[PDB]
């Protein structure tokens, strides 16, 4: 009923602890939709700011290491500014052509998903990319659709599914944490008492894009 | 006034001369406005819980006291503590990021009780007996095994329970011993001269016996 | 029954000795309701406001083009007010004046027995939470703006007055 | 039985109600006279005139100082009230007394057919029959709100009008300048 | 009333020798009840605070910045009151100023019939405690405040009169 829904997909996160909600935002309707459709709205954040996070993690520590992409991006041929050395700074360093587009690449992938499907504040389920065969509000169809394009999971029963979306929800839940972990040792010495020194500090506003 | 008469029993079972001493009957009412029953079991798992720290901390002296650890504390450098000097001091020469990870285990480890672990057990009040303890089996039937608190392998399992009140009494009279034992020895190394017989004090003080962090981690 | 509602709490009870909520009409005691809500909200945000930046909390960069947040670093709290630029200081009021429309304009006013004052510019739904619970916020939400209501007539007396108040005259404000 | 902005006095009686904007505010018994050639009827029309004439002098003021002049138009000055009025009649007195005169001819047409418009029941007050986009075959409760709002805006830009007039001609600037100078004196 | 009060005990019983509890009403006779019930609370403190602060027992460390607790080796108790600096002193009264209003505005003022000053600070539940038992405590808190309001006049008395008190003049004080 969009709260026995809420109540038992965290109790299923976690035997002790079972609903928490201290500041009772489980109990708005946001602009002024049904209560019922709303749930939905804080379901569906939760899930695309856990996504990111697991996404940032693994993107992280590739920007760390050094296992840049071995060529240059512009045709007038400067290459992928893995001088900087620090994830940070990575981003920072690009150009006037690259850091929309990759905006721009994600506005389309973040509006593609009110359209062409059942939305999640109308039934549904939040978090459920559609693909993008099955809608017509495209002039040409893409090889691959965007999640399990190769079609593993069709073949997995319905109690590996709800049993996945938690493992994602408690997964998305500790990359929230991580991420703003690093940023914490990026902006204050000793803000978390693990890491001594791996981060150089720069003073450099992470949160704007366009400097 | 069941829950009175729970009390005035095991006082007499105590000590059955004094009886029921009670210098400020304050066993019969509210604090904060919960119960005369959320009173007692609240003071009764209070004194349960102090004496139980008592006598883990009347072992701990005398151990640290005598012959302590060799082979290595940190990672670093590693000096052990003191031998001989006041296990008082020896609490200060702790350094710093072990003390933090054993207060975020007491921590974690005390709340256990709160929440009568994922419920099946309720809180103080009610059900349980005071400073009972949900047996973890919330905790170790989804992750891994990490036993349990207090029988690590359990052969505490079959007991009358006439037999058990007798080791219920030997909770409290105990840890009264042991919540008075500690003062004496921890008004002696402190201050010359309180204590009858105790001579052994190392010979400075010990210093804000009640910090937890006198090297580097000062308040302002 | 000015006993049992949010403002009355243990130590004093029905606090009016001078008999004030008798006074006028139900509509005359819901305007010093809100009235009492309203100078708590000022007084919290006046008081808080004083104590950070008096530490030195200091935005970084620009305040207005030629006059940035060197406002900070030697003038009191109670000044770095003339400080501030006309057109800095006229958004302000402003905002403020369009905060107080919502509050007048809603579909029953107050003292016909309506909503208090609500959010004006993010309006998170409200409506849902225990009652049982929310009587023990209000309580909370008017006891600290009374004590911020004497803390910020403290803080004013600190500045005009020198030794007025013995344990804060030793403090550079 | 009393009047809904004056609540202490009684109601005028020939304040139906059914024009817009009808608080009841009238207490000197304004609407009750019938002499002279004059009355509610001319009254209304009156203020109707005085509304739609005030609506369009803010904006000519607010116009010509934002944006400056027409193209054809040259050495812009101080206030765009009074300074620069004078100054196109030295300029170019044509198209100013072009107006003049076709004004003119609205006008004396116009007041015949409030003298004819009385006589005869069938011309509302304030109603020439202009509305070539239609607003008025749509919703009756949507055009009465149009009826009202036009009066609102025009009460409104009455005391605007005459405000940027004679402040324009007591402080001889803009009257952007004058709301700019009166922020920086009440800075508060 | 007078009968089955706490104050009346064996060797006097009713005292009262020139009819002060009908001298005026039942209101009356309650304020004068909780003024000897004050006057013994006051006078207990101030008798037991004279005998230490005689003694030596001597707070370690600082009381203020520089006026340290040297106010125990030389000067009389009745002394070393403005030894305490200003600002110590005032914290005082008004901690004392903020006690005498919960006193004041309970439910119930005591002289219409309401309960006597109970404790501020950390009020648990009270005299919940078999009101048989709780009558022979009144008569031990009464006569030990009313030996008190004697002492501390014997106090004041050898410390400005020598001489006039015969078994406490030989007294360092
Ligand atoms: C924060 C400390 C504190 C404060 C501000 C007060 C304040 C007050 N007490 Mg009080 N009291 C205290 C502690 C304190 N008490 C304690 C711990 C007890 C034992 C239950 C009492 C028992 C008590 C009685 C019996 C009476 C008062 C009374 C009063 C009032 C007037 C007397 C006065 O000026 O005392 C102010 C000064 C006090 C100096 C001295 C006590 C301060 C202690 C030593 C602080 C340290 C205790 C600490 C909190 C405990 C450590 C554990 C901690 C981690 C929780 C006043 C409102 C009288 C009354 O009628 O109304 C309250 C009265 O008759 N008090
Ligand atoms: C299908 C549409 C499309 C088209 C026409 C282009 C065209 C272009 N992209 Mg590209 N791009 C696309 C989709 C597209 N992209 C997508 C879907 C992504 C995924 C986020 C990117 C991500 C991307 C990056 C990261 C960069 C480009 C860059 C460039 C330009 C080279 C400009 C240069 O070096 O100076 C002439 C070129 C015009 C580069 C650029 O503009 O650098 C100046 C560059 O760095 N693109
Ligand atoms: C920028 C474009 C883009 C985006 C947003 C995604 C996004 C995603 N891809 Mg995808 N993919 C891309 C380009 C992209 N891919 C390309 C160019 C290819 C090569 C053809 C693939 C091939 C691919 C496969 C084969 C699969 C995905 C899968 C996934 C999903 C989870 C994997 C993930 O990111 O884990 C974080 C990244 C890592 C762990 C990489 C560490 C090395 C996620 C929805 C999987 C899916 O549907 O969901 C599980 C899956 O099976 N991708
Ligand atoms: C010294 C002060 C103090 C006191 C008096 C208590 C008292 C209590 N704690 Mg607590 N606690 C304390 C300090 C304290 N704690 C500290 C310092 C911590 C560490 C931060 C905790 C952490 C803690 C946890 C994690 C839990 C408790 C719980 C409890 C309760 C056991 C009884 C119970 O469940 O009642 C019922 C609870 C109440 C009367 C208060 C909450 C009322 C809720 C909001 C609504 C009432 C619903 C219903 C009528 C009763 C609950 C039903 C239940 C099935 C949910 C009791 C209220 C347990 C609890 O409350 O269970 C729900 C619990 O899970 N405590
Ligand atoms: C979202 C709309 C918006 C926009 C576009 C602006 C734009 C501006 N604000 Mg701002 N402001 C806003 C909302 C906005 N504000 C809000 C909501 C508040 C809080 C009420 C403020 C409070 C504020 C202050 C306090 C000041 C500005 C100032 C300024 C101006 C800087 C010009 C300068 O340095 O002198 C050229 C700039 C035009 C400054 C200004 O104009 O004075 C220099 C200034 O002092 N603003
Ligand atoms: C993004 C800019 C922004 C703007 C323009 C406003 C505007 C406003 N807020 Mg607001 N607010 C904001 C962000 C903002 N808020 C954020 C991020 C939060 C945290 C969730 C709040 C939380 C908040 C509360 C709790 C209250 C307001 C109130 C107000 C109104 C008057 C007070 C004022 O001048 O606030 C200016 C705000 C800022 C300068 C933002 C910093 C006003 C309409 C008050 C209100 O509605 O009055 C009844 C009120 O009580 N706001
Ligand atoms: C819990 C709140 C609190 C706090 C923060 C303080 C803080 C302070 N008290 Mg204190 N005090 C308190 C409660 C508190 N008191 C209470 C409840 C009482 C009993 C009524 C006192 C009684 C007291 C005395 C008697 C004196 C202080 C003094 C002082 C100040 C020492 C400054 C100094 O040496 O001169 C720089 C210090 C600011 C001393 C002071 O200000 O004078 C030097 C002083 O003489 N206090
Ligand atoms: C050129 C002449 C200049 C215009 C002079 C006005 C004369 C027009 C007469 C018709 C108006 C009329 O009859 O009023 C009619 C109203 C009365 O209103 C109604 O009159 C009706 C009959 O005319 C009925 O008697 C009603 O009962 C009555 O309510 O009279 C007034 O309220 C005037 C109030 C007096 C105020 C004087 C103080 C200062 C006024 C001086 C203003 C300076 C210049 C005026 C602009
Ligand atoms: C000779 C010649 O001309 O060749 C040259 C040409 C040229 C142009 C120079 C070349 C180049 C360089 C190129 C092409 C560089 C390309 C760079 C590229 C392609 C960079 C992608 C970034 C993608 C991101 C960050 C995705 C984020 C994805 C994010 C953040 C998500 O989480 C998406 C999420 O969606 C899910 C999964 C589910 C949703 O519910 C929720 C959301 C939406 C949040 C070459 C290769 O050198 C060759
Ligand atoms: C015959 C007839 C009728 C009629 C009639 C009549 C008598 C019609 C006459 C109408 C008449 C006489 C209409 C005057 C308008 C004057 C205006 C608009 C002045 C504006 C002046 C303005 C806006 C400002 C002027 C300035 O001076 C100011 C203030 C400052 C100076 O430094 C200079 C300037 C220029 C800036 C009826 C009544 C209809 C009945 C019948 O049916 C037919
Ligand atoms: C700073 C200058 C110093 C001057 C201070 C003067 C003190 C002011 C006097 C306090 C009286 C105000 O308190 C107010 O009194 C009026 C009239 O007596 C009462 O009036 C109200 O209750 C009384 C009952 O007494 C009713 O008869 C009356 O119908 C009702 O309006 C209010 O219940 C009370 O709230």
């Amino acid at each position: 009923a969009a709260k026995d829904d809420l109540i038992a997909i965290a109790e299923k996160s976690n035997p002790v602890l079972k609903y928490y909600d201290p500041l009772q935002l489980g109990s708005t309707t946001i602009w002024g939709e049904t209560n019922s459709a709303t749930i939905g709205f804080l379901r569906h954040s939760e899930i695309k700011h856990g996504r990111i996070a697991m996404a940032a993690f693994v993107g992280y520590i590739v920007q760390a290491n050094g296992i840049h992409f071995p060529w240059p991006m512009s045709f007038d041929g400067s290459p992928f500014p893995a001088d900087a050395g620090s994830p940070p700074e990575q981003w920072d360093a690009l150009s006037d052509a690259a850091k929309w587009q990759i905006i721009l690449f994600i506005g389309f992938l973040e509006w593609f998903s009110e359209a062409a499907g059942k939305h999640y504040m109308r039934g549904g389920k939040p978090g459920a990319f559609p693909n993008f065969s099955d809608s017509d509000l495209i002039p040409h169809p893409v090889p691959l659709n965007l999640y399990d394009p190769f079609g593993f999971s069709k073949g997995k029963t319905e109690a590996q599914k709800a049993d996945g979306l938690i493992k994602e929800l408690n997964n998305g839940r500790l990359a929230m944490i991580g991420i703003m972990g690093f940023l914490a040792e990026q902006k204050v010495e000793g803000s978390v008492p693990l890491l001594k020194a791996v981060v150089p500090h720069y003073d450099g506003e992470v949160m704007a894009p366009f400097m | 006034s069941s829950a009175k008469a729970e009390l005035e029993a095991i006082a007499k079972k105590a000590n059955p001369t004094l009886g029921y001493y009670d210098p400020l009957s304050l066993a019969d009412k509210d604090f904060w406005g919960k119960g005369n029953d959320a009173t007692i079991a609240f003071l009764r798992q209070s004194e349960i819980k102090h004496g139980r720290i008592a006598m883990f901390a009347f072992v701990g002296y005398i151990v640290q006291s005598n012959f302590v650890f060799p082979w290595a504390q940190t990672l670093a450098g590693a000096p052990h503590p003191s031998a001989d000097l006041s296990p008082e001091a020896q609490w200060d020469a702790v350094p710093l990021g072990a003390k933090w990870q054993i207060f975020a285990v007491i921590s974690a480890l005390e709340l256990w009780d709160e929440c009568g672990g994922g419920g099946a057990l309720p809180h103080y009040t009610k059900g349980r007996k005071p400073g009972q303890y949900p047996p973890f089996t919330l905790f170790r039937d989804n992750v891994h095994f990490v036993l349990d608190l207090y029988d690590p392998f359990g052969f505490n399992k079959n007991m009358s329970e006439e037999t058990k009140e007798r080791r219920l009494v030997s909770e409290l009279n105990n840890g009264r011993l042991a919540m008075l034992g500690i003062f004496g020895f921890l008004c002696a190394d402190t201050i010359p001269g309180s204590v009858p017989l105790l001579k052994d004090i190392a010979i400075p003080y010990s210093g804000q016996v009640m910090q937890p962090f006198e090297g580097q981690f000062s308040y302002f | 029954k000015v006993d049992e509602m949010p403002g009355a709490t243990a130590p004093l009870g029905k606090f009016d000795p001078l008999n004030l909520a008798t006074l006028g009409s139900e509509s005359t005691l819901a305007w010093f309701r809100a009235a009492e809500l309203k100078h708590s909200r000022v007084a919290m945000l006046a008081t808080t406001g004083y104590l950070v930046q008096a530490a030195g909390i200091h935005f970084p960069g620009m305040l207005s083009s030629d006059v940035s947040f060197e406002s900070l670093s030697a003038m009191k709290p109670l000044d770095a007010w003339d400080a501030v630029p006309e057109g800095g200081k006229n958004q302000i009021y402003f905002t403020i004046f369009l905060a107080e429309f919502i509050t007048e304009c809603k579909g029953t006013h107050y003292t016909k027995g309506g909503p208090l004052p609500t959010i004006v510019f993010p309006p998170i739904d409200f409506s849902t939470v225990n009652p049982e619970q929310l009587k023990t916020r209000q309580n909370r939400e008017l006891n600290n703006g009374r004590l911020a209501m004497i803390a910020i007539m403290s803080f004013v007396a600190a500045a005009n007055i020198p030794g007025s108040v013995p344990a804060l005259a030793g403090n550079p404000m | 039985e009393k009047s809904q902005s004056l609540p202490f006095m009684n109601r005028p009686a020939l304040l139906d109600g059914s024009m817009a904007g009808d608080v009841g505010f009238d207490p000197l018994g304004l609407s009750n006279i019938d002499d002279v050639g004059i009355d509610l009827y001319w009254l209304r029309e009156a203020e109707v005139k005085h509304c739609r004439v005030a609506m369009l002098a803010v904006v000519g003021i607010l116009q010509v100082e934002i944006f400056g002049p027409a193209p054809g138009c040259e050495m812009a000055t101080d206030k765009c009230q009074m300074d620069a009025f004078w100054q196109l009649w030295g300029a170019h007195p044509q198209y100013i007394a072009f107006g003049l005169i076709m004004i003119m001819m609205i006008e004396m047409i116009s007041g015949i057919a409030t003298t004819q418009g009385r006589e005869s029941g069938e011309r509302a007050p304030g109603d020439f029959g202009l509305d070539p986009l239609g607003y008025g075959k749509g919703d009756a409760a949507g055009f009465a709100r149009l009826q009202a709002q036009e009066i609102a805006n025009g009460r409104l830009a009455m005391f605007a009008a005459a405000g940027e007039i004679v402040q324009g001609c007591t402080t001889h600037q803009g009257a952007l300048e004058n709301l700019m100078t009166a922020l920086r004196d009440n800075s508060f």
